């Protein structure tokens, strides 16, 4: 549904504004990333009721906050520098995994095992864990 | 595939009753209540009742019994890092493997300590206790 309501966002856009020459205060929304978040879903069997069944399928709950813990940056895209010809790289997280160059890019530096991860210019999302009563 | 990834149901048996047995002239041991003292390790694997109280419940977790897995490369679902399957084993070039929770079996967990009752202690002994699983349904 998120992806396709991306689309539909994408396609809202498309068709309700600039094809309708309504106005063109689109041009950005081609590139960010939407997501759209069901909460309504009908009145749910708490928490003490859940079953193994019930596993990756949507539900609800209520309850109280206890314990939350500090916004802990979680790595998304990862900045590789070669350590002897200071070539920059940009890999991306594919499912949760980084894969590390094991020889640099360039066709004239192919030394193996010559790329370094640099920590500081890496790009990170925020991660919160709650605890809910 | 195996067969206890689609099997939906899940098996019990229930002692013989006394009444039954003493019908037929045989001496049933499976219903007899015993208290966790007179549980000896002599009857480990045997079906056995077990006559106590209650005192510890843990909730409801789940417990997996078979880890699915899949690979790109063959496409092969492997049941138990690299693909094992007979087309990545005679390949030179082997699929890593990725765990799948959704193919994996898994089953609903609780544990349970029982604890002898007074009648069942003798004089100068502490109630001892003893472990419940239960699994399934
Ligand atoms: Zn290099
Ligand atoms: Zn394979």
């Amino acid at each position: 549904v998120i992806s396709i309501m991306d689309q539909t966002i994408k396609d809202c856009m498309v068709s309700l504004i600039v094809d309708n020459n309504l106005d063109y205060d689109l041009d950005e929304i081609e590139t960010k990333f939407y997501k759209v978040r069901p909460y309504n879903v009908g009145s749910c069997k708490g928490m003490r009721e859940l079953n193994p069944n019930d596993i990756d399928k949507l539900i609800n709950l209520k309850g109280l906050v206890l314990r939350s813990t500090p916004v802990i940056p979680d790595m998304k895209v990862a900045f590789f520098k070669c350590n002897v010809c200071d070539h920059t790289m940009a890999v991306e997280i594919d499912r949760g995994v980084i894969q590390e160059p094991a020889r640099c890019e360039r066709i004239d530096c192919n030394e193996p095992n010559s790329m370094s991860l640099i920590h500081n210019r890496c790009s990170f999302a925020d991660k919160q864990v709650i605890k809910l009563q | 595939f195996p067969p206890n990834l689609t099997r939906r149901y899940f098996l019990y048996f229930k002692p013989l009753s006394q009444n039954c047995a003493r019908r037929y002239r045989k001496k049933a041991i499976s219903s007899k209540p015993l208290s966790v003292r007179q549980i000896k390790g002599d009857f480990l694997g045997q079906l056995i009742t077990v006559r106590g109280i209650i005192t510890r419940v843990s909730d409801v977790k789940p417990a997996v019994e078979v880890i699915a897995y899949t690979c790109d490369q063959c496409g092969y679902e492997v049941f138990q890092s690299e693909c094992t399957s007979e087309e990545c084993s005679q390949n030179q070039t082997k699929g890593q493997l990725f765990m799948s929770t959704r193919a994996s079996k898994f089953s609903a967990f609780q544990e349970c300590k029982i604890q002898e009752l007074s009648q069942q202690v003798p004089v100068g002994h502490i109630p001892r206790s003893l472990n419940i699983h239960v699994n399934g349904t």
